[PDB]
């Protein structure tokens, strides 16, 4: 009884949209990425960017995918990296010899990003 | 097709085997995500959506742990695994040591490092990694390592092309060869890996044994501790793989 | 009247849909796009230089190598589609519905032609 | 002597007593140590020089895992613990549930939130958790959430009122008791705990089921999530502490 | 085979002096402390400080335990606080009601020092 | 000669390493000293505001809790020190060879007072 009420006072029921717009800025933040870069990944304008702080990003829409995709390369850069910031930001903006090129140029493009994303799931020991 | 698989004739050395494998991942990805949120309650939800554009599990290996599904659901490394390839299913793969799955997990360190043409500014990698224990047993089993197939050791485990170990293992995936033991291509102390073609030759449904490590990733070395308990650094060397000059890879 | 990039790129798209017989809402959760944006192609043009493009030309690139793998057999096009597959972690067109999925079609198509 | 020992007449009751414990404790202690050198060699040798200055393990202690050994080393908090004070030996406390578990280091978390005069700064804090189990087993239990002395339950969970339940393991202690269970004064759910005296009482040599857990401690709530598997968060509110708007403690 | 490749020229055996001194002074500037407040703690002057980078410090020494019962401070504040340097600082230089004041000003006497030590230790999971 | 605050302590401290019987080897690594040092301290004094005066002054609380624990009696006083306790991590002694362990054995005679 003091349990159920206690967590029914602060329970917090977050919104879906609003989670993912948060959670794709402060990967955009951290990754050093401008408003024009994270526009060319995920394929929406800067208008629309200022507008996920007031609507959220639609996570069923494709660009919700994209953006998706996008947290999963911040999330195994992390993880990879140990966190060091510099370290993940290097990795995006330094030519790459077993990808195509410069990692964040690539992920400019849909067949780009999953292969950036797809190199770094696979050479986490987690595979 | 696989024709080292037709000289050993491996479909009559099909036999079962059991054994233990253990094998070293990453963690820290749930604590990336929560550097993107507010709260734990949003980062779970964050989580619940990433998991929406993963690639989806194979239906077989949907009741196992986290630790034991997810090596089955994402596709190896463009240039294939050493016994699979992209457009393959992917294998779990694991080692029979601690010391081989340290190994073989230092050499992959190395080729995350050797990727990027410059060197991380840092000069020096930090991150946390766990490893744990499983049972599996299969009733279809092959040891790469026997006498019948050791005859082509050299180019089952070659360092830097993955040809002759692809075909092969693509004869075994047909085969019906459930999983399968190797030498390890990295190891300083000859280990023996294990790969697992499916879900089904876990014993258990959990992971035995699970053990935080501090790793170290530098240009000439990979360390590794325990996180939890007192204990001094395992060290591996670029130089245990490295050959004439820089590190290979096929 | 005359050919422009959006133009062509258009109808590879819907001559794709026909052969594969894909749904307008199959076809739209594949690129991403409204089912109004389909019809308004053949009156424009698909542009090539947005994500919409980019995902239309991996999807054609999958019509290719379904062509190529099956010598332009119709039929067995659309049942590969449309049946659960083993080397695939389901069903290949429902994959096609998510972004990984389609490059993960594509790959798959691409090794075994 | 204890007033609750020589009614109950505790001696009558000492019996054997076996059961499991689960004990939620920090990590990245190690990582922390990591941030002040350069390699992890120099890290363990720090970790050495560090270990030299902590007090001395009980001598029945040190064949134990680290984990294990650990609470028999270190003197409470300067007010004791529930059943042991200053100048004893150190108890191993635990609890028989994780949730009940989590409550107890939920409780601790606001100890070391309240203590600060102004709260600690953004009001949030991310840190990183495990959780271990082990057996235990003694010839010579009591069990005080048990009807002969559960007729002093109020004073034994009393939120800010250590003597009664202090003097009780004195008088438990020079009688012989080995470990003892009792209802906890914290777990919303009455769960109940487990102290041992002596670090005999370990069945096992290793601890089990070590897992990772991350924890959000704010001003209203504290919450637990596994870091290596999907989860949702199990929130644990001031509200389960509070008395009158503070946070008790003796 | 080749185990001897790593088995040495790739292992340092590093002085304890010098770790000790490297670690003493990361654990200051961590901390936020000044060089006078370290030497308050420590028990020296702020000339004996600039030696400990040349000479490093002696572990054998009651200057050096003192520095170890620091160290151990800074490490059980990280694990604490999950390594938040503004939590660490903010509570050393906070007045604190379990202890007898604020605990920068308590760890400048050596029974102090001990009080705040042997606090971050019971209130830690693992006491 | 005026009376000063290091001639105090060391007069004190000196008095606590007699009636205990220290060596002065076994006060020099309570202290963190060398034991020439120690010699010094009868002419000139032991400096309040040191870490060995903060310790001096830790070990001489020490002697004046044995003192009124055992009534004064100066062979259970060195009894205590030198003999395991049942109670303690070791030998008293021994752990007051260590910072912290100094703090505990005092922090252990005050409670039994």
């Amino acid at each position: 009884d003091l349990n159920w009420i206690s967590s029914a006072l602060i329970k917090e029921r977050p919104s879906a949209d609003a989670v993912l717009a948060k959670a794709v800025l402060a990967a955009r933040e951290q990754l050093g990425l401008t408003q024009l870069e994270l526009a060319g990944i995920v394929g929406v304008d800067r208008s629309a960017i200022s507008r996920w702080k007031t609507q959220g990003l639609r996570v069923d829409s494709k660009t919700g995918e994209l953006a998706l995709l996008l947290v999963r390369v911040y999330r195994a850069l992390y993880a990879l990296f140990g966190g060091q910031q510099e370290d993940m930001r290097h990795f995006l903006r330094t030519p790459n010899h077993h990808l195509a090129g410069e990692p964040l140029a690539l992920m400019g493009q849909v067949q780009g990003l999953v292969h950036v994303l797809e190199y770094l799931d696979a050479i986490r020991g987690k595979v | 097709p696989s024709e080292i698989w037709r000289q050993c004739k491996g479909e009559r050395h099909i036999r079962p085997l059991q054994g233990r494998l253990v094998r070293l991942v990453e963690s820290q990805e749930q604590v990336a995500t929560l550097q993107l949120v507010d709260t734990l309650e949003e980062q779970a939800l964050l989580e619940e959506l990433l998991e929406s554009s993963k690639p989806p599990v194979p239906a077989d290996a949907e009741p196992l742990h986290y630790l034991l599904k997810t090596p089955f659901r994402y596709p190896p490394l463009r240039w294939g695994s050493r016994f699979g390839r992209r457009h393959e299913p992917s294998l779990f793969y694991a080692a029979l040591k601690l010391e081989t799955a340290m190994a073989e997990s230092a050499y992959y360190r190395c080729v995350l490092w050797s990727g990027m043409v410059v060197p991380p500014p840092s000069g020096r990698i930090l991150s946390e990694h766990a490893s744990f224990e499983a049972g599996w047993k299969v009733e279809r089993g092959i040891r790469l390592q026997a006498p019948p197939f050791s005859d082509h050791e050299a180019a089952l485990t070659d360092i830097a092309d993955y040809r002759a170990p692809q075909e092969l293992g693509s004869a075994m995936r047909s085969a019906g060869v459930q999983a399968f033991e190797y030498r390890s291509a990295r190891c300083p102390e000859r280990g023996c890996n294990v790969a697992l073609f499916t879900p089904a030759a876990f014993t258990e449904k959990r992971p035995r044994n699970l053990t935080p490590w501090l790793c170290e990733t530098t240009a000439g070395y990979v360390a590794f501790k325990p996180a939890h308990v007192p204990g001094s650094p395992k060290i591996f060397s670029w130089e245990l793989f490295l050959v004439d000059g820089k590190l290979p890879h096929p």
